């Protein structure tokens, strides 16, 4: 997901602005749906929600717009259990052997004969939660096992939380309402209001451990790879209690990252750290936020946002619709240099031609250079010390950069990577002169619609995830509900689309109408005021009761 | 009863629901959502009820790409009666009313559906919904950043043998 909130100090109009570009599945239980909700006099909010939820999850109101991105905070902890040496169904806490609890569930299964048979399954539980097995990593042997404590299992406040957000007046009110209830499960919140405040909150439900407990309570080997894991044989490694937290064992609101500014805040699924580089967020629990290198999407956004020039709504829209493959900026200049150094090499000819002609985009008409680039990057990622400038913590926005071609081993390995990548591209059935839009599609009935955008891991702000299906790449997730909100005098001006359209049902008039528009990158008014709604020539009305 | 909503649709089938209270508001939302997505909600409710294997057998998967039986074990565990009851009891009057309205609105559409916008008309899994079903869906999303990511791992957790 991406989000950018602009305040009075940077917006062209001196008021707030929000770009909401969540990246979510195109199908299933997290498929966004547009709606506008009004209880006249006390609730008036519009945006998108998820299946089965009677509140708006990302949206806007008279003076406020807000959105969400997936945060990097932990929302559970694993607990490594020390098993009773005499009984692997018992475990030790403070040297005392405790029995696992057993909860059986019964599931009906339809057989080949159409009849139902009953399957009984035993779920083993510790004081922390259910046991979990990842074969070869988190085993259950005679020495150890792993249990999982999920912080959101006790979060009964989630629905009330978004209903409250729906009623929020401005950025300050939004912040109060979220900090008071702490019902957000696993997302950041970014918002802007008419007055020109820009807010970032890493305000979610996060297991709490007091700072001094972490060194002894962490599992060293598991935290390196970023699994939240704790010593389950020590009662002192229970989540810490603080009466200020809305829920026992979670992190109090005052301890979670927040940035309130009048210039900008941004997030593209990295930690709170570089929300705005002018004011880095640091000194938080490892369970909360760490200073890790930012992804190419955030790096791209910050490259466009930093400086002193005013930001227009058009600028934010075009950050999405440009489909710029930002990862190419770090690699392609030097990769093209290698190409010129290896002219007359038959294995590299097609790849080097495609790359040099490529517009560096994930546009519908973008050349096969994108495909060559993707396959190369997948191999480049596996190489050691191939960066000319490695990641520099002191230059976190401009590193890593370039290929260390002056290093002979790197030059050989990078050329080999390109040869191998070219071999893979040419091995697959890709027609001559075919473009990106000919490959990446969303199926609608028996028809296909060409979809612009590319994988977020290549720094395409308009992130689109696709999977090979037959002759095409079928879109499964990414850019979904788009909303761009400004606050002119008359009322909120919202513009966007629901990329996959309102209805998942092929019979609906609204199965592919916005998808046609998404293909052409033609965003539309999101009508909010009675005037805007009444101006729509497609306006239909139904009143219902029972 | 006491359920009423005014619904306006603008271009692209975007609903604008007006009501005097939470139950009416939910009523309008549930009806509008059902018009576009009844089959989707029915499928995801089957998943959150842990009934995929019952309707579809063990060879199929959920929309989250989990095998039907492991998915069912996970959701039956997650959405046990005691857990749903406790969750319901912790809900504010306003939220209870939103959910009551939603279920009633969805169900109204189902009663009247003639297939115009519903491809799964007649399927045994397309059924009237209850507020508990909406809680099942809520809890499924609630744990997406937690134990939900370990659904397969929970199912696979079994004590060692004599090895
Ligand atoms: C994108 C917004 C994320 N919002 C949510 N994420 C997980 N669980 C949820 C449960 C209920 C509601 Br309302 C909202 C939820």
């Amino acid at each position: 997901s991406n989000a950018i909130a602009v305040g009075s100090e940077r917006s062209a109009d001196g008021k707030g602005m929000l770009l909401a570009n969540p990246h979510f599945p195109w199908n299933g239980a997290m498929r966004f749906y547009q709606m506008h909700l009004t209880i006249p006099g006390r609730l008036d909010v519009m945006g998108a929600s998820l299946p089965g939820l009677p509140v708006v999850n990302i949206g806007f109101s008279r003076h406020l717009a807000w959105t969400h991105t997936v945060d990097t905070s932990s929302h559970f902890t694993l607990y490594r259990l020390a098993l009773d040496p005499k009984d692997p169904r018992r475990y030790l806490v403070d040297g005392r052997s405790l029995p696992l609890e057993e909860k059986s569930v019964a599931i009906e299964v339809r057989g080949a004969d159409g009849k139902l048979s009953r399957v009984e399954h035993k779920v083993y539980q510790s004081i922390y939660g259910p046991l979990v097995v990842w074969p070869g990593k988190l085993d259950w042997n005679r020495s150890e096992a792993y249990a999982l404590r999920d912080a959101n299992l006790e979060n009964t406040r989630v629905l009330q939380q978004w209903y409250s957000i729906n009623q929020a007046s401005d950025v300050a009110d939004l912040r109060r309402r979220v900090e008071a209830l702490q019902g957000i499960p696993w997302v950041n919140t970014l918002a802007a209001d008419e007055q020109g405040n820009a807010l970032y909150m890493n305000q979610s439900v996060v297991p709490y451990l007091k700072p001094e407990l972490i060194p002894a309570c962490a599992i060293p080997q598991l935290v390196a790879e970023g699994l939240p894991a704790l010593q389950g044989q020590d009662s002192r490694c229970a989540w810490s209690r603080d009466p200020a937290a809305a829920q026992a064992g979670i992190t109090p609101a005052a301890q979670l990252p927040v940035l309130l500014r009048r210039d900008f805040v941004q997030n593209s699924n990295d930690s709170a750290w570089l929300t705005n580089p002018a004011s880095p967020l640091q000194g938080f629990s490892p369970l909360v936020s760490q200073e890790k290198p930012i992804g190419p999407r955030a790096r791209y956004a910050l490259s466009r946002l930093q400086g002193k020039q005013p930001l227009e709504a058009k600028t934010l829209e075009e950050m999405v619709t440009a489909n710029h493959v930002f990862s190419a900026d770090q690699v392609l200049p030097d990769l093209l240099r290698l190409c010129r150094d290896n002219q007359g090499e038959k294995s590299l000819a097609r790849a080097c031609a495609a790359l040099a002609q490529w517009d560096r985009g994930a546009n519908l008409d973008s050349g096969s250079g994108f495909v060559y680039f993707q396959r190369f990057m997948q191999r480049f990622a596996e190489l050691d010390g191939a960066w000319k400038e490695p990641f520099d913590a002191q230059r976190p926005l401009d590193t890593p950069q370039g290929i260390a071609l002056d290093r002979p081993q790197v030059a050989t390995q990078v050329r080999q990577a390109l040869a191998d990548a070219a071999a893979e591209v040419e091995k697959s059935g890709i027609p001559d002169g075919a473009r990106w839009g000919d490959l990446q599609v969303s199926t609608r009935g028996q028809e296909r619609i060409a979809i612009p955008g590319g994988d977020g891991h290549f720094g395409v702000y308009n992130a689109i995830q696709s999977v090979r299906k037959g002759d095409h790449l079928e879109v499964v997730g990414g850019t979904s509900y788009i909303q761009l909100v400004t606050f002119p005098e008359e009322g909120p001006k919202a513009r966007g689309l629901l990329a996959f359209s309102q209805s998942s049902d092929p019979r609906s008039p609204h199965y592919r109408d916005q998808t046609e528009l998404f293909s052409r990158q033609q965003w539309q008014t999101l009508p909010f005021s009675d005037r805007q709604i009444d101006a729509d020539p497609q306006l239909q009305r139904l009143s219902i009761r029972e | 009863t006491g359920l009423a909503a005014d619904i306006r649709w603008t271009a692209y089938g975007v609903p604008h629901i007006r009501a005097k209270d939470e139950r009416g508001l939910g009523y309008g939302i549930g009806y509008a959502y059902a018009r576009d997505n009844a089959c989707l909600l029915a499928e995801e409710i089957v998943t959150a009820r842990g009934e995929r294997a019952r309707y579809f057998g063990s060879e199929g998967k959920s929309s989250a790409e989990l095998d039907n039986l492991p998915s069912d074990i996970f959701y039956a565990w997650l959405n046990q009666p005691e857990a749903l009851q406790a969750f319901w009891q912790a809900q504010t009057p306003a939220v209870r009313q939103l959910l009551e309205g939603y279920a009633a609105g969805f169900n109204r559409f189902l009663r009247e559906a003639d297939g115009k916008t519903t491809s799964c008309l007649g399927q045994p899994w397309l059924r009237a919904i209850a507020t508990d079903d909406l809680l099942r869906l809520t809890r499924r999303l609630l744990v997406e950043g937690g134990v939900g990511q370990f659904a397969d791992a929970l199912v696979a957790a079994a004590p060692p043998g004599a090895e």
